[PDB]
C-alpha cells in the first residue's frame, strides 16, 4: 500500500497512456479549432510548464483575470463527437481491457485499481512485502531488522536506489557497526553527479539541474558533523568547487561554514567571507528572514 | 582573481538582427549583447567515460 520503488512495468500502461494522450489531443485540438507514438505523447505532455526558512511560494498578485462559461451540455457534446472516433479506429488495435479503460477514463471514470494493484507475479509480490516489512520496521525504529529488510532488498537485481533516505535514517540510528551516514550520503553524490523520460526525479537526479537528495543532506550533515566540534575548510574547499553554482541553497551552506569558521584578522577575512556569499546567495533562493539577524550575529562577531 | 578582472574588461560584443520593426528608419533591429561574466577553473577531474 505503500510506492514501490523500481521501474514501475512494461506492459499494457504504455497502450494506455498511448490512447489516453492521443484522445486528449484530439479533443483540444478541436477545442482550439472551436475557440478560433511515444513522440505524441511526448509532444502532448510538453507544452506545459513542467520566522523561519521557507523557501516561499509564488503567490497570487500580477496573476490573471476572470472567465464565463464556456461549456453548456449541447456544446461539450460537439467537441466530444468526433474525436471518440477516431479513437474508435486505434481502439480497435489495444486489447479489450483497454478498451473499457479508454472508455471508463472517457466517461470520465476513474480507474480503482493501481498499476502496482494490477500488475502481478511470485517475486514482485514478494518484493512489496519485503519492502512493505522495511518501511513498517523503520517506523518502528526497530533499526535492526529493518537494516536487514534494506540489505536483502537492495540485494534484489530489481530495486532502484530510490530507498536511500531508507538508510540515511537507517544507517543513521545504527551506529552499531556499519560505515553509515555521510558514507552513504557523500558516496551518493560522489556516484550520481556526472553522465558516467519518466520514472524519475526529486528525490534521485543526475547532474544539469539540481538534485535534492544526495546534494544538500551530505552538504549540511557535514556542517552537523563539526557542530560535533563545538573539518570546515574541507567541506568549503570542497563545496568550493562549484559550479552548478546556481545551487544557491549550497551559497547558504558556504555562508554557514564561514559563520561556522568564526565561530585575528583571519577571523575578519571569515567574516567578510561569509557577509560576501550571504548576499551572492541573494543570488535569489531566499533565506535567512532578516540576514540583520545572520548579521547581528556577525556584530556579536565584531566586538 | 586576474581572470575575472580580465574578462569584466573585455566587455560586450554587439550585433544587429536588423529587422525594421516595420516602424529609412533609424531602428537597427534586436541588439544582441554577448559579454561573459566570471571564468573559473576545475581543478583536474577524471570522469569514468559518459554516465558522469
Amino acid at each position: 500500500m505503500f510506492e514501490v520503488p523500481i521501474t514501475l512495468t512494461n506492459r499494457k500502461f504504455a497502450q494506455r497512456r498511448k490512447l489516453k494522450y492521443q484522445y486528449i489531443n484530439y479533443i483540444s485540438r478541436r477545442f482550439d479549432r472551436i475557440s478560433k507514438q511515444q513522440k505524441k505523447r511526448r509532444r502532448e505532455r510538453h507544452w506545459r510548464s513542467v520566522s523561519f526558512e521557507i523557501w516561499r511560494t509564488v503567490s497570487s498578485q500580477n496573476k490573471q483575470p476572470i472567465n464565463k462559461q464556456k461549456m453548456t451540455y449541447h456544446n461539450f457534446k460537439k467537441i466530444e463527437k468526433i474525436p471518440l472516433r477516431k479513437m474508435e479506429i486505434p481502439l480497435l488495435h489495444c486489447t479489450k481491457e483497454n478498451k473499457l479503460y479508454f472508455q471508463s477514463i472517457s466517461r470520465g471514470l476513474e480507474p480503482l485499481k493501481t498499476s502496482t494493484s494490477e500488475v502481478r507475479n511470485y517475486r514482485t509480490r514478494h518484493i512489496v512485502t519485503l519492502t512493505d516489512l522495511l518501511h513498517l520496521n523503520v517506523s518502528r525504529h526497530n533499526w535492526s531488522l529493518a537494516y536487514k529488510i534494506f540489505a536483502t532488498l537492495i540485494r534484489i537485481p530489481g530495486v532502484q536506489i530510490k530507498s536511500l533516505w531508507g538508510i540515511g535514517v537507517e544507517i543513521l540510528d545504527n551506529l552499531s557497526n556499519s560505515s553509515s551516514g555521510l558514507d552513504f550520503l557523500q558516496w551518493m553524490c560522489q556516484i550520481y553527479s556526472s553522465k558516467s523520460r519518466s520514472i524519475v526525479p526529486p528525490f534521485q537526479t543526475g547532474s544539469r539541474t539540481h538534485t535534492a537528495k544526495f546534494a544538500i543532506t551530505y552538504l549540511w550533515s557535514s556542517l552537523i558533523n563539526c557542530q560535533k566540534s563545538m573539518l570546515i575548510d574541507k567541506i568549503s574547499e570542497w563545496v568550493l568547487t562549484p559550479p552548478f553554482m546556481e545551487d544557491a541553497e549550497v551559497w547558504f551552506i558556504y555562508a554557514s561554514c564561514h559563520l561556522l569558521k568564526a565561530d585575528i584578522n583571519q577571523v575578519i577575512k571569515h567574516i567578510h567571507y561569509v557577509r560576501t556569499f550571504l548576499k551572492i546567495c541573494l543570488d535569489k533562493g531566499g533565506f535567512a528572514v532578516p540576514s540583520r539577524l545572520i548579521e547581528n550575529q556577525l556584530k556579536s562577531f565584531e566586538s | 582573481g586576474l581572470l575575472n578582472l580580465g574578462v569584466k574588461d573585455i566587455g560586450e560584443k554587439v550585433i544587429f538582427d536588423g529587422k525594421p520593426l516595420n516602424s529609412n528608419s533609424g531602428y537597427l533591429g534586436n541588439k544582441l549583447s554577448v559579454s561573459v561574466e566570471q571564468v573559473s577553473i576545475a581543478k583536474p577531474m577524471s570522469n569514468d567515460g559518459v554516465s558522469s
